[PDB]
């Protein structure tokens, strides 16, 4: 099922198949735009570490870091290509199940119906 | 003057040297670091090392605030920071201010004030 | 529904369809208020038979064009939203919907508007585009911001600061209105301007050549050589419509 | 029924009277849009989305053209690609030239649809110049640049119809037609922080967040909101150590595509207030100190107090994960206390609604229920302060279907009619057998929303009596496809604290502690705190809970460990760490596992994986995560736990009152937010800016 540590060919640091967690997911639909390009591909990066991740030197002000994961992130074409490449490295891995727009028909004529009772409340265009 | 550090001692600086700009006293942004708190961060690196070397450019913040109010016949004053002289363009965008609302309403790149006259 | 044609439905139905049939010609049939006014001698209001012909309305009716069919530039069949009619044409045009949408305009509610050669075609045309700036409500992208851009382009052409390319430019503006809008205020905002492109063009040509000979050289939406902003404004060129 | 069309060539299938920007989206053709959005009525004012349909003669709207069987569509037509052209270029010539000052850039909708459908110059150069458009004042939460605006009416939509506040208009006509309220008046509701997202272009911005970074350079972090108990999910854009803003994600069984206004703005707190150093009370003073001599410090408390089972009271807050509670509980137990409270008050006794079955504490019907009700009453319940996005979600229901709602608690100002049937518990005995009764009856779908503030009071027994007796009475309220019996929690920990069973002994109530253990705690009192007691407290911020400790330690926020919630659905959900805790704070359950070992009570488990499998051994549903299955124990759950032991509480007559009386803070983060306090004295009801008449 997953490749164990030390027949992998890599070459990669055993703490990185070892002790460091993954996560695969797609983009959501960003709220701030309408568009969905990035939203397909199935995104692979790692789950920081709490000591390493970013500290302020004390010099110029800037962001050290001690994560050489910190900015690696692979883009996979499908689900299961993803769980298959993080098994093939020995990754241990989270799956987040992406959520959609739930379907509802919308009618511009809607906007317009006859209200029998008292308003509920008024429509202003 | 008399900075306190960390260590419990005192740290001796100049009046001149904690203003933030030789013509402002005060920081203009919440995140800003004070000269004084610099100084009580970095003192290290400022032992034997003479302050009135170091850069110490004028606040632009009071450079625009000493300009005059232009005052606009209609309800919207242009403005582009053009040079005038100089060819080619060496202003900022051109962007339309409206002054209809009471008071002066800044550029948005340049700081100019205009108002409704 | 329009009240007119409510109007006329009790006299339909007492008189009978053929009857009303009668008058007027196939698909065009009836008898339609006609209110005329503009440069016409004597100002009116009648009713008269559909696909009648201009001369004769006018002449009949108005008692003749302000100094007589030669003095004549234009006429506006219907109200200031169909294009106007060049002189050469409207002497054989024919009153009903059909003839007018073949010399591509409309009978409009039949509100003719002549305008002799002493009136200035351009300063019309302008003066319909603020209505229509006026007019718009606002709702949608194109109406709003391109009345707009009709208006600010129809005082540099009154005053002449443009440039001939910009004639064509107008146009493409005009069509970029036409087909977008949610109702037909965009319509009718393009096409007096196309109308007036299509007959007049020569008059905006010779306008231009006076701002050009006459004031100075012009760029492009109305900039001159030494048209610059100083101090809040715009200074050393006219700024039509200030 | 669904019907066929052709759109590109392709051929998709649709339900019948959707509009045609549905089917397109369905297809995956993409289609230009601006005034068109999923949650909001059709407008069809930006005219971006014309499309070619051969029986039209000029191109149509495509998000309020309804499907017809048969239809012929095309998206790509040259006559389309101008009229996208022609748009673009109407819509660009009063725009003001502010990309690199406005705070959209890097991520508007006009930058990126001009550049793949407009053209790459422009024609208006107009010596008259541009439009201007001032602006406008409306709180301290939305900075207003009009310039920019479109006109595309989302933000009039959404604060209409959404969120219920009408001062939100467009005034005047033509060319200056502009948004706003006419006057000077504050968009005042809890969900307005949303027409920030709405808004395509940077004409309603973030306030607190202006000019302090762009799009390109944000981390970008998937995660779930603890501010109220719904379990909003949120995406935390943070730059290096300190965390940005917040924006929501779609989740459409939670929050849809919103949040309200102290999620999204109390991300401010996260970077002031903060615990970074042990600190270990000296006199009147704190005093900084190391981990192992703060450990230490508790280890010689602990040995000199001697506590016997429960001298030691462990105390949850509103904020803490499940992996820090099963510790705490874990440890406490191992301590030989049971003595393990929730923070609310009352919190030293057990809940009056039991804690043996789920359907006890939780929303049955799911949150995605309250689409489906014909009738709800509200039992001491506020849902606009305590869950809004629900309270938006109930809104939506009522505009579209007919709906009774009825209330019984605080006059309660809401953005739906509510039927107000008395402040007391005879009241709810009165409403229960009459007409509102009869009502839930008849209903098909009904359901009971129970306040957590009800919980609280100690009384509650009466309440949960009289409504056990009618749920197990009328089969519409609870059959085998309906469960209309819910609860309504506020606090983001409270459903996962009863999951485990975070609930003190019966004799544990009796006993006055000598070692008392804050983990969040900031509602506690100083009546609740022995003078002679030992307290410690861990948390993220300062505040008065960190006031009243002997010892301190610094724990990481929910934006600094990956944790997980249980919302009041009982929906388990994990979150993800943004940054890593600042300074020498650490993770809680490690904390909790270290001092336990200075405790000679070492905890089972080091590691993130041996805690998930304690969490899988208290309950099989923490670990499935983003999963909700109903009970089968629904009638028996009732039955044995609120008309059971209910039977000899004495309703009381005092009458119900708000539960919380601030909405904007009522946390510790909250109550470290600069944003939240200026937005309280802001957006208080005496204020005129509020007011509207
Ligand atoms: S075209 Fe019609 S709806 Fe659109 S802005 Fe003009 S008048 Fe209003
Ligand atoms: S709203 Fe968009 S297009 Fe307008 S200035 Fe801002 S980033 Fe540029
Ligand atoms: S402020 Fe934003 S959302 Fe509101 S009308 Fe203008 S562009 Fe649309
Ligand atoms: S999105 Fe269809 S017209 Fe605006
Ligand atoms: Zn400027």
């Amino acid at each position: 099922d997953n490749v164990p540590a030390h027949e992998i060919v890599s070459g990669a640091p055993a703490e990185l198949s070892r002790n460091r967690v993954v996560r695969i997911y797609q983009q959501a639909k960003p709220a701030t735009q309408s568009g969905e390009y990035g939203t397909f591909a199935w995104r692979l990066d790692w789950d920081i570490v709490d000591v390493a991740n970013r500290w302020e030197n004390d010099l110029i002000g800037w962001q050290s870091s001690g994560d050489y994961m910190q900015a690696t992130q692979m883009k996979f074409t499908s689900k299961e290509s993803a769980i298959k490449f993080a098994n093939k490295q020995g990754w241990d891995f989270y799956i987040q199940e992406p959520h959609h727009r739930k379907f509802r028909v919308k009618q511009y004529a809607n906007n317009f119906v006859h209200s029998y009772g008292k308003l509920k409340h008024i429509r202003t265009k | 003057k008399s900075i306190i550090s960390y260590n419990g001692n005192t740290i001796e600086i100049p009046e001149e040297y904690t203003k933030q700009a030789p013509n402002r006293d005060s920081t203009w942004a919440p995140a800003q670091a004070s000269k004084t708190e610099i100084y009580k961060n970095n003192m290290v690196r400022f032992e034997q090392k003479d302050l009135s070397k170091q850069p110490m450019p004028y606040a632009g913040i009071e450079l625009i605030a000493q300009q005059p109010v232009r005052f606009v016949h209609g309800n919207t004053a242009v403005c582009d920071g053009a040079n005038h002289n100089g060819p080619g363009a060496q202003g900022h965008p051109k962007i339309f201010i409206n002054v209809d609302a009471p008071g002066s309403h800044a550029c948005q790149y340049c700081g100019t004030r205009y108002e409704k006259e | 529904t329009n009240v007119e044609t409510v109007a006329v439905a009790p006299t339909i139905l007492r008189r009978g369809g053929d009857w009303f049939a009668s008058f007027g010609r196939e698909r065009n049939s009836g008898t339609k208020l006609f209110c005329i006014s503009g440069n016409v001698n004597e100002p009116c209001t009648v009713e008269e038979e559909m696909s009648i012909p201009l001369r004769e309305l006018l002449e009949k009716h108005c008692g003749g064009i302000k100094g007589g069919w030669d003095n004549l530039l234009g006429v506006i069949p219907g109200g200031c939203s169909v294009p106007i009619l060049p002189k050469n044409i409207c002497e054989d045009v024919l009153m009903d919907f059909d003839a007018l949408k073949d010399v591509q305009s409309g009978l409009g509610t039949a509100a003719v508007i002549v305008i002799n050669k002493q009136q200035d075609v351009i300063r019309a045309i302008q003066r319909f585009a603020a209505f229509y700036k006026h007019e718009s409500c606002g709702q949608c992208t194109p109406c709003r911001e391109g009345t707009t851009w009709l208006l600010k382009a129809m005082d540099r052409f009154r005053t002449g600061q443009a440039k001939e390319r910009e004639i064509d430019m107008l146009y493409e503006l005009t069509k970029d209105i036409e087909g977008h809008t949610i109702c037909a205020l965009g319509d009718a905002a393009a096409w007096p301007i196309q109308g007036l492109i299509r007959n007049f063009r020569p008059e905006m040509e010779t306008r231009m050549k006076k701002f050009h000979d006459e004031v100075g050289a012009v760029s492009v939406g109305g900039w001159m050589k030494d048209a610059r902003v100083e101090k809040g404004k715009v200074v050393g060129a006219p700024l039509p419509g200030v | 029924a669904e019907i066929e069309l052709t759109i590109d060539g392709h051929k998709v299938s649709i339900e019948a009277g959707s509009a045609l920007i549905q089917a397109c989206e369905k297809a995956g053709v993409t289609v230009p849009r601006y005034c068109y959005h999923d949650k909001l009525a059709i407008a069809g004012n930006c005219r971006m989305c014309l499309v070619d349909v051969e029986r039209a003669p000029k191109p149509v709207a495509s998000c309020a053209y309804p499907v017809a069987p048969g239809m012929v569509v095309r998206t790509d037509t040259e006559r389309v690609k101008q009229a996208r052209e022609n748009v673009m270029e109407m819509m660009l010539q009063n725009h003001p030239l502010d990309c690199p000052v406005c705070d959209q850039g890097g991520e508007c909708d006009l930058q990126d649809q001009s550049m793949r459908y407009g053209r790459d110059r422009g024609r208006f150069t107009e010596i008259t110049g541009k439009r201007s458009t001032e602006d406008k004042n409306i709180g301290p939460l939305v900075k207003t640049s009009m310039n920019r605006c479109i006109h595309c009416t989302r933000c009039v939509r959404f604060a209409n119809d959404i969120a219920g506040a009408p001062e939100l208009g467009s005034s005047g006509r033509g060319n200056d037609m502009q948004i706003g309220t006419y006057l000077e008046k504050n968009l005042n509701t809890e969900l307005s922080g949303n027409v920030i997202d709405l808004c395509p272009v940077g004409a309603l911005t973030n306030k607190p967040y202006a000019f302090r970074a762009r799009p390109w350079e944000l981390k970008k972090t998937e995660s779930i909101d603890v501010m109220d108990a719904v379990g909003s999910n949120i995406r935390i854009d943070s730059k290096g150590v300190e965390v940005m803003r917040v924006i929501p994600r779609v989740h459409e069984d939670v929050n849809e595509e919103w949040i309200n206004d102290k999620s999204r703005f109390a991300c401010d707190g996260l970077k002031t207030q903060r615990l970074t150093t042990p600190l270990i009370r000296v006199g009147d003073k704190f005093v900084n100190a190391t981990w192992d001599d703060a450990l230490s410090t508790i280890a010689k408390a602990y040995q000199q107090k001697a506590p016997k089972g429960d001298e030691f009271k462990a105390v949850a807050g509103a904020l803490v994960e499940v992996e820090s509670m099963v510790a705490l509980k874990d440890m406490t137990n191992a301590l030989g206390s049971e003595n393990t409270t929730t923070d609310t008050p009352n919190g030293n006794s057990a809940p009056a609604h039991g804690i043996t079955f789920r359907s006890n504490y939780l929303f049955n019907s799911s949150i995605a229920g309250i689409e489906d009700a014909d009738a709800i009453l509200l039992v001491g319940t506020n849902p606009r302060r305590e869950a809004a996005v629900m309270n938006a979600r109930i809104r939506k229901a009522w505009l579209r279907q007919e709906l009774e709602i009825a209330s019984v608690g605080p006059t309660l100002d809401a953005t739906f009619d509510v039927a107000e049937l008395g402040n007391t518990h005879a009241d709810l005995e009165k409403a229960l057998s009459g007409e509102f009764g009869e009502v839930l009856k008849n209903a098909k779908n009904p359901l009971i929303i129970v306040g957590s503030g009800i919980t609280d009071r100690e009384d509650a027994g009466a309440f949960f009596n009289t409504i056990g007796k009618f749920v197990e009475s009328t089969p519409s309220v609870l059959n085998e496809n309906w469960n209309g019996y819910n609860v309504l929690q506020r606090s983001a920990s409270r459903a996962g604290a009863y999951d485990i069973g975070f609930t003190p002994s019966d004799e544990a109530s009796k006993t006055t502690p000598k070692m008392v253990w804050l983990l969040g705690a900031d509602e506690v009192a100083a009546s609740d705190i022995p003078a002679d007691a030992f307290v410690v407290y861990q948390g993220h911020n300062g505040d008065v809970g960190a006031q009243f400790a002997d010892v301190v330690l610094p724990g990481a926020a929910y934006t600094e460990k990956a944790g997980t919630y249980v919302n009041t659905e009982g929906r388990s959900q994990i979150s993800r760490a943004a940054t890593g805790p600042p300074g020498g704070a650490r993770e809680d359950w490690k904390i909790l596992r270290a001092v336990s070992e200075y405790l000679g009570v070492a905890l089972p488990y080091e590691d993130a994986y041996e805690v998930r499998d304690r969490l899988a051994e208290i309950s099989p549903s923490l670990v499935r995560y983003d999963l909700v299955e109903p009970t089968v124990f629904g009638d028996v759950a009732v039955q044995h736990s609120l008309v059971g032991p209910n039977g000899s509480v004495t309703p009381s007559s005092a009458p119900l009152t708000e539960t919380i009386e601030n909405f904007y803070m009522t946390d510790s983060i909250s109550r470290s937010s600069p944003t939240m306090a200026k937005s309280s004295i802001a957006f208080n009801k005496d204020n005129k800016k509020n007011q509207a008449f």
